[PDB]
């Protein structure tokens, strides 16, 4: 099934100790998760990130749900992103 | 190149009309106004404007706004013809240098 999409999507691939992200585009959710696991070595199902806004997990399954550029955070099975707090 | 192109047959008038950026080396305040569609085609320009020699790859084109790295050529060409790629050939100083 190759849904064919209207326009690339958006997303930041952030680290959380590498003080960087890596802003890339795709028209496939799939292909920006490789990309990003080839750039940060973090495969999908021993490996998923969390949204930098408030810390929520995202895979190749709820990768879509999120607007354009979404803030995508590594996050390896075994550590996990508070989430943007406000204390 | 008459035959009406405005959405129909391939080869859209939307695939990246040239996309002038602002290439910038750090250590000098110099930006450089270069027109190229995929990212291929910014890459080059700045190698040969900023002279980025090949050992100094893989260059990273972090935006000077921002600083989000752009190792992709599919999410920099939205941006309108005009943005200040910082090009830092693995020496130039980075955009972000903790300034969180």
């Amino acid at each position: 099934m190759c849904a064919v999409l209207r326009q690339p999507k958006c997303v930041k691939l952030r680290a959380l100790h590498s003080a960087c992200k890596f802003g890339v585009a795709a028209r496939s959710c799939q292909e920006l998760l490789r990309k990003g696991c080839v750039r940060f070595q973090l495969p999908m199902p021993g490996s998923r990130l969390c949204l930098y806004e408030d810390g929520t997990e995202v895979t190749d399954d709820c990768f879509p749900g999120l607007p354009n550029d979404a803030e995508l955070l590594l996050l390896t099975a075994g550590e996990t992103w508070h989430g943007y707090v406000s204390d | 190149m008459e035959l009406s192109r405005g959405a129909s047959a391939p080869d859209p008038d939307d695939v990246r009309p040239l996309k002038p950026c602002l290439l910038r080396r750090n250590h000098s305040r110099d930006q450089h106004g270069v027109a190229a569609s995929s990212l291929e085609e910014l890459r080059s320009k700045a190698c040969e404007l900023l002279a980025i020699d090949k050992s100094l790859t893989p260059i990273t084109l972090v935006l000077a706004e921002d600083g989000t790295i752009v190792d992709d050529d599919d999410y920099f060409l939205c941006l309108p013809s005009n943005t200040k790629f910082v090009a830092l050939a693995c020496n130039e100083k980075w955009t972000y240098n903790d300034s969180d």
